[PDB]
């Protein structure tokens, strides 16, 4: 919660972490992907790469991602604190994100951030003791009509109920993986209780062109 | 940044001594004038004024800053070292 | 024509949006994407722009100037630098989900109107901002680019057309802010993203530099079709200046909360009833609607019963078609909390780069959240009043004015409530 | 011609390099990239 | 032959394209307020403060960041100039702390004389405001971080002319904070310029503080001799001690910096 970095012994420009071979090769293509003498272009995903082998970023890993790039260290600082899914600490094996913006709080998200709490026994901003589940509210994440939803990871799980979103973290702690998506009966946004559009095939090739063509 | 206090023209002589205050320590002075500053409209109006009452004077020519060329869009420069690397 | 809705399925752009059909190539193909890109990229800028303008398509980000008149800004000859065109699929607005629909059921649309629109612009390259917890909707637009690459539609002589075209996708790190067009070419070039002045302009100088052009996910997804059917067609749903379909999300206190296609201006009222299946307990017990995403004013229920859906119908009722996110809100709801969760959303959004949203914003939401518990005066409404009208127009991006128009609105709608509301707290502490 | 179900169900088996994956493999589809002629900006 | 005639509250003025909108005042005497802009730094437009109405235009325009264009009249003392600068100024000071008696700033503060004259003789901020931590960047310039407006002039200060790219902003919106993120010094031969760019109390020269106040001292204008430049300078003294060595402009030497050692 804090935006000033403080040297404790498990986050410390010493902490060792560098990237693998693997991720070396797709670093290679990322940075290829902008104009030659641009490469700073290249933080955000390189950072957020670092965060995908490593689980979060200390500073060590920012200090890399500057090294790599040829950025100054402090511009890659900026770029951490910035933005909400770096982890400058450590999270959870499964990060649960919980929309509380308004569309979601409307379609009763309280409820499902009180369900999981009471499941794990924890509150907003912790993690679990055995280090398995971390919770938090985010903004809206562009699931509105299929409220209420969380983001666990990079998967969604929407429509969820109180009973829904105890069957997902069962699963998680089980080592199972739960399907994405709506768990109300419906696969995506579309109206429940039966199609109110796009209930005829689609044209085909062609079908409307203008003359001219 | 204000230079309200730059338009007029001073006129002040040169600092001379002052000793501390045996009783108290406060700074003393034996000089009249020293804290005497006059102002004028022009260099030409004060020049004027130390003639006639005889005082031997210089004279600094005025610094007024010189335009700068300012750009916002230089600030994210395709090929010029002029690109910033943070807002 | 004197009213509008009632969209023929033959007449709807994005006939994917469910995902029950094939979105890969071959689906893609199937629904007429891909149809006749190389005769539309070798008709020339001119002929596309042209439709364009002829469509009135305006943009579907939120702002809704004319896109034709604004994809013009580029059709001007290379000066040296690389010319660019950035799809924003940052997908932020609250309430928004409509460009989520068209990444993963339909990426070979939004591909092909990179290609068709940045063909227009004269640009090498597109790359597509989404925002970085859209990861599985990128994987699919990843998986559809690779597709267009291996059939030989982007790319080196993109569709046999001899135009050189790539199409980049790169993710966003958690930021709304990143959704503003100049905040999103920051955001690309490795940076905070704190939107710039203006001038220069993107169409001068963008990202890396050079021209740039920044055009919505529904902007772009849909001007295939309108090159294929014609600006004509477009022009020919919706009122004057209103042109054309429409993708609604419908959320909030509805039967039936969905996305939909629908042609503009639309009835509000029918909008509701014939797709989300009305007001959750009957169409009596609506208190409110947020018509464009959470940055338009909300209206109450007696101009929600005759509103139109499209530009010029919601500004005549003080507020906006925004993205076109309807909230709906009924009257169980506590408004005065529902509008302080979305200054909340505001405050915790802002970029922080320029004094009156940092601050304002800040205290806007400190004010709001004393209103929520009527721990306030009269008086405070005033001052909270003129406290917006500070932020709104002096600000460098429109994110402080999306925060001032939701305030406005509660207070200019739902004032006794808020009057009510403090009376009873100085009732109980007396 | 079936509409009772999801064809997306693809996204159910992507992980957590898939979309880092097929960005290197694009790689090679790509056109050269300009230059500015310079390394960055601090050179 | 390339100079585009603008109204300066209807006065015809003479500029060359690229001319700002505050430099265009600047060329009838009128100064236009400021705290992010800085004439030789790059330009932010970020404070807000420099906002000015342009006649027949709804919207104000940053003054210090818009290009004026020919036929533009600027009117710098109209109605909704005026309450634009009272915005603003509300809004920096809505949580910016009551620390001018023990701040060094006092007197000599920017932010203090520019609510004088262009912002609102009273507050009604009715909330309880924000406080940060104070970092350490050196032996020489003491941070009390709460009074920081955000300004980024140090910070492009540092990276721009003293080339070193140690300081920025962390986290964001109102939290967003300016340092080095890391507990690291800023020492370097041109820090101490960072204290005379600091609009505010935020950046103070550590030698100096609690010391004397500017309205007692004199100010004695003299020259440096640390080195060979001749960097011009001003010697404050007070009742005949010397308080501090402060920049004197000279464009053609030292512009307005010193080097530590002189300072
Ligand atoms: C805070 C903020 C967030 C925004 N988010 C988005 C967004 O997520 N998607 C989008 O298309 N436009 C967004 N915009 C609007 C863009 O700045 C811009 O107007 C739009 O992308 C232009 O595309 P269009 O003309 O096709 O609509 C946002 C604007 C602001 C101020
Ligand atoms: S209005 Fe808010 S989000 Fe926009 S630039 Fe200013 S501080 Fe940043
Ligand atoms: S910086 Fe200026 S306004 Fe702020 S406490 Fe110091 S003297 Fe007062
Ligand atoms: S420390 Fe001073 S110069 Fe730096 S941003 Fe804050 S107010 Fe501006
Ligand atoms: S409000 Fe929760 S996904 Fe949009
Ligand atoms: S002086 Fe122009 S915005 Fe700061
Ligand atoms: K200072």
């Amino acid at each position: 919660a804090l935006f000033v970095h403080r040297d404790t012994p498990e986050n410390n420009p010493e902490t060792p972490f560098d990237f693998t071979p693997e991720n070396y090769k797709r670093i290679e293509a990322i940075v290829k992907n902008y104009p030659e003498g641009h490469k700073a272009a290249a933080v955000l995903p390189v950072l957020d790469l670092a965060q995908r082998q490593n689980g979060w970023l200390p500073i060590s890993a920012m200090n890399k991602v500057a090294e790599i790039l040829q950025v100054p260290p402090m511009r890659v600082y900026e770029v951490a604190t910035f933005y909400t899914m770096y982890n400058r600490k450590p999270v959870g094996k499964y990060h649960i994100q919980v929309c509380t913006t308004t569309p979601c709080m409307l379609r009763n998200s309280d409820s499902i951030l009180e369900a999981i709490q009471k499941k794990l026994g924890i509150k907003v901003g912790e993690t679990t003791p055995d280090k398995l589940f971390t919770l938090i509210e985010v903004e809206c994440l562009g699931a509105c009509v299929n409220a209420p939803m969380v983001q666990i990871n990079d998967n969604y799980y929407e429509d969820l109920t109180p009973k829904d979103i105890e069957e997902i973290i069962d699963e998680l702690k089980a080592g199972k993986i739960p399907k994405p998506g709506p768990r109300s009966g419906r696969f995506s946004c579309e109206p429940a209780g039966g199609l109110t559009s796009l209930t005829e095939p689609p044209k085909g090739p062609g079908f409307g062109v203008q003359a001219g063509l | 940044s204000g230079v309200n206090n730059t338009k007029k023209w001073k006129m002040e002589f040169d600092t001379r001594e002052r000793w501390e205050n045996p009783l108290m320590g406060w700074a003393s002075t034996a000089d009249p004038l020293s804290n005497l500053v006059l102002t004028f409209s022009t260099k030409e109006d004060a020049v004027a004024f130390a003639e006639k009452n005889g005082w031997s004077y210089d004279v600094e020519e005025r610094k007024v800053p010189k335009p700068k060329s300012k750009s916002y869009g230089a600030n994210f420069s395709w090929n010029k070292r002029t690109r910033v690397s943070t807002k | 024509k004197t009213s509008f809705g009632s969209l023929k399925d033959e007449d709807r752009i994005f006939t994917n949006l469910y995902g029950r059909h094939d979105w890969r190539l071959k689906g893609a193909q199937s629904r007429g994407d891909w149809y006749k890109t190389k005769e539309i990229l070798l008709k020339g800028p001119d002929w596309i722009l042209g439709e364009v303008k002829t469509s009135g398509l305006r943009g579907r980000g939120g702002a809704g100037f004319p896109t034709g008149l604004k994809w013009s800004f580029m059709n001007k000859p290379s000066d040296g630098r690389p010319k660019y065109l950035v799809v924003n699929a940052d997908e932020g607005e609250p309430g928004t989900c409509k460009d989520r629909e068209i990444i993963r059921h339909d990426p070979h649309k939004l591909v092909e109107g990179c290609l068709v629109g940045g063909r227009a612009m004269g640009a090498r390259a597109a790359y597509i901002y989404i925002r970085g917890e859209f990861y599985n909707e990128a994987s699919n637009l990843q998986v559809a680019i690779r597709e267009a690459y291996e059939a030989g539609l982007i790319g080196k002589n993109a569709c046999g057309s001899g135009y050189d075209f790539d199409v980049f996708v790169v993710r966003g790190a958690g930021a709304y802010i990143c959704g503003e067009e100049t905040a999103l070419i920051e955001s690309i070039e490795g940076k905070q993203g704190k939107p710039r002045l203006k001038p220069p302009f993107p169409a001068d100088v963008g990202v890396f530099g050079c021209p740039t052009t920044v055009a919505n996910v529904e902007t772009v997804a849909v001007s295939p079709t309108i090159c294929r059917r014609g600006g004509a067609w477009f022009a020919s749903f919706g009122r004057e200046r209103n042109s054309g379909t429409k993708l609604f999300n419908i959320s909030g206190h509805v039967n039936n909360p969905c996305t939909v296609e629908e042609e503009m201006s639309v009835p509000l009222k029918e909008l509701i009833e014939k797709h989300a299946g009305g007001v959750t307990g009957g169409w009596d017990n609506l208190l409110a609607v947020i018509p464009g995403g959470s940055s338009t004013p909300l209206i109450p229920k007696s101009v929600c019963e005759t509103v139109l859906m499209d530009f010029d119908a919601l500004i005549q009722a003080q507020t906006g078609l925004g993205t076109a996110a309807v909230i709906v809100m009924d009257r169980s709801t506590d408004i005065v909390k529902a509008i302080a969760r979305l200054i909340e959303f505001y405050k915790h959004e802002s970029c922080g780069q320029c004094t009156p949203c940092r601050e304002g914003v800040d205290w806007m939401n400190k004010v709001m959240a004393r209103f929520v518990r009527g721990d306030a005066r009269p008086a405070e409404i005033d001052s909270l009043w003129e406290i917006s009208k500070q932020i709104e127009g002096h600000t460098i991006c429109a994110l402080g004015d999306g925060a001032a128009w939701p305030v406005q609105g509660l207070i200019r709608h739902f004032r006794p409530e808020l009057e009510e509301r403090m009376q009873q707290f100085a009732q109980q502490h007396q | 011609f079936d509409n009772t179900t999801y064809k997306n169900l693809q996204h159910h088996d992507y992980s957590t390099y898939t979309f880092l994956d097929l960005n290197l493999d694009l790689s090679k589809f790509r056109m050269p990239q300009p230059s500015s002629g310079r390394e960055s900006p601090r050179h | 032959s390339n100079l585009i005639e603008v109204f300066v509250d209807g006065q015809s003025v003479m500029v060359e394209p690229g001319t700002t909108v505050l430099q265009a005042c600047e060329k009838v005497g009128m100064q236009i307020p400021r705290f992010c802009y800085h004439e030789r730094l790059s330009v932010a437009g970020n404070c807000r403060m420099c906002l000015v109405e342009i006649e027949k235009a709804p919207k104000v325009v940053a003054a210090c960041a818009m290009p004026v264009m020919k036929g533009w009249n600027i009117l710098t003392n109209s109605e909704k100039t005026k309450k634009a600068r009272e915005g603003v100024m509300e809004f920096l000071l809505a949580n910016h702390p009551l620390d001018c008696p023990i701040c060094d700033q006092g007197g000599e503060c920017d932010l203090q004389d520019q609510s004088m004259m262009f912002g609102s003789d009273r507050s009604r901020f009715l909330e309880g405001k924000r406080a940060v931590e104070d970092k350490n960047i050196g032996p020489l310039v003491k941070t009390i971080m709460t009074r920081c407006i955000q300004c980024t002039r140090c910070i492009r200060f540092a990276s721009e002319i003293a080339g070193v790219d140690d300081l920025g902003t962390t986290g964001r919106g109102n939290d967003m904070q300016v340092g080095t993120y890391i507990e690291k010094m800023f020492m370097s031969e041109l820090s101490g310029n960072i204290i005379d760019i600091c609009p505010v109390g935020a950046l103070t020269s550590k030698p100096y503080a609690f010391t004397a106040r500017p309205w007692e001292t004199r100010k004695t204008e003299s020259i440096d001799v640390m080195d060979a430049v001749g960097s011009n300078i001003v010697v404050s003294t007070r009742t005949g001690e010397v308080m501090r060595i402060l920049p004197r402009m000279h464009e053609d030497i030292n512009e307005e910096w010193i080097s530590d050692k002189t300072r």
